């Protein structure tokens, strides 16, 4: 349904990117005639994994999970870009523009704090 | 006058204040304990069991 800022704002929804029926398993065709551009690209970080430093001795460093502490400020949406058609037949987004960054900061066992610059720029 | 080795026995015929000092000495342990883990915790590298374990530190 088509909803409203009022019916959104402090849910946390504002924070998710939109989703599609269990029954959307069908397909795209792409008429390699024809030109092509993604509308609204969106992506929302469900967890965040860092890389323990392996201390001197080592042997393998794992991606422990963190803990956010910024909030639902972490997604990144109306992002856009022309979606090629390759000649091997591949396609190809080239993002043009977007809110393409968000800084997140997660905490680790520990409590150290971890910031990153959460993004897709071009 | 009671010496000073000898204070404490003012508590021998006295039930409630000897309780009262026992109280006193449990809470003291207790709290110690309390203060030694914390110290503990403020020094201790929990990152290496390996070859940093607690029993180096
Ligand atoms: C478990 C500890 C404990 C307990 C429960 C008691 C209990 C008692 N004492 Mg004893 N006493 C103790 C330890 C204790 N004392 C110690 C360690 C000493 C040697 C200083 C004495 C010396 C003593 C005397 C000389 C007298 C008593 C008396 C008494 C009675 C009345 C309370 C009083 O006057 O306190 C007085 C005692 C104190 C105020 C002790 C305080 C000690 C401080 C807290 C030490 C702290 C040092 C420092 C700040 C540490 C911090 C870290 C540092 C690096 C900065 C009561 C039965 C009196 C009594 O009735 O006797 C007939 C009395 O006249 N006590
Ligand atoms: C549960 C243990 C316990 C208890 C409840 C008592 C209780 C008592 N003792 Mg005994 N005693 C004990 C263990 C204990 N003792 C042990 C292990 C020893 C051998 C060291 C003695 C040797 C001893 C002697 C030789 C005498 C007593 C006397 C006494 C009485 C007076 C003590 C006083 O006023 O202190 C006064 C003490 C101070 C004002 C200051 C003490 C400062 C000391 C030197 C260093 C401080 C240590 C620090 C505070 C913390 C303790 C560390 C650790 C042990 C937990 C009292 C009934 C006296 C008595 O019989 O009177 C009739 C007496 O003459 N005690
Ligand atoms: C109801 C029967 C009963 C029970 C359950 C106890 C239990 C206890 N007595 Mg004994 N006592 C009894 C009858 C009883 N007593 C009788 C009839 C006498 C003759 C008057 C004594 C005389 C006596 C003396 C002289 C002493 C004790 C002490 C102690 C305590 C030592 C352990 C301690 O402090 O652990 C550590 C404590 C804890 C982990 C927390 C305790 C919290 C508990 C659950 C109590 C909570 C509140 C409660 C209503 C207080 C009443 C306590 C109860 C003893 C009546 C322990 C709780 C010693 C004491 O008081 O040590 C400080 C002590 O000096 N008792
Ligand atoms: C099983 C363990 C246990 C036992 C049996 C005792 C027994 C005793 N403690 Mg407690 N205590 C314990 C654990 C224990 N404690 C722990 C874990 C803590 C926390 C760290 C404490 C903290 C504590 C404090 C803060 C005090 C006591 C006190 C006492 C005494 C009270 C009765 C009295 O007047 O003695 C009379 C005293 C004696 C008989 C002296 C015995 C001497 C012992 C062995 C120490 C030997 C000399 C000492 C090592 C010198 C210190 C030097 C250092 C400062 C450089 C008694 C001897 C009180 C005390 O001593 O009152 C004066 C007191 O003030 N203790
Ligand atoms: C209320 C309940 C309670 C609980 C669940 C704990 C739990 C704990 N305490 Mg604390 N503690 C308490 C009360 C409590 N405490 C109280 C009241 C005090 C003040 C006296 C303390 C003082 C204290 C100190 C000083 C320390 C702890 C520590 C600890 C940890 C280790 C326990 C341990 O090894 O015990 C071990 C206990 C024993 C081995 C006792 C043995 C009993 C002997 C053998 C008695 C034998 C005589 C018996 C009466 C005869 C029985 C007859 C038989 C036929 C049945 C654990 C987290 C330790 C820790 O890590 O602290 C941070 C530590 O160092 N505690
Ligand atoms: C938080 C921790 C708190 C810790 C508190 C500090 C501990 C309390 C103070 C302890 C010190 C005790 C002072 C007692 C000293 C003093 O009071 O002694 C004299 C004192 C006299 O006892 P009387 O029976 O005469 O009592 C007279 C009363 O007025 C005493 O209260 O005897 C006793 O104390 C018995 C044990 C004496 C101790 C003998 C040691 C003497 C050593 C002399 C030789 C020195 C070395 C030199 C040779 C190289």
């Amino acid at each position: 349904q088509t909803l409203t800022y009022d019916d959104i704002v402090g849910t946390g929804l504002a924070n998710k990117c939109p989703t599609l029926d269990d029954t959307a398993r069908g397909a795209y065709p792409i008429d390699s005639s024809q030109t092509y551009r993604i509308a609204r690209l969106c992506l929302q970080p469900t967890t965040f994994l860092v890389k323990e430093e392996p201390k001197n001795k080592r042997q393998e460093a794992e991606f422990v999970p963190t803990k956010l502490v910024t909030r639902e400020t972490t997604s990144l949406d109306q992002i856009q870009g022309e979606l090629k058609v390759n000649s091997d037949g591949s396609l190809t987004f080239v993002e043009e523009d977007g809110i393409d960054f968000q800084p997140v900061t997660v905490q680790m066992a520990g409590g150290e704090r971890i910031p990153l610059l959460f993004t897709v720029k071009n | 006058g009671l010496p000073w080795y000898r204070v404490h026995t003012v508590l021998i015929n006295d039930p409630g204040r000897l309780i009262a000092a026992h109280l006193m000495h449990t809470a003291l342990v207790a709290g110690w304990a309390g203060s030694m883990a914390l110290y503990e915790l403020a020094t201790f590298d929990p990152s290496d069991p390996v070859l940093n374990p607690m029993w180096r530190q």
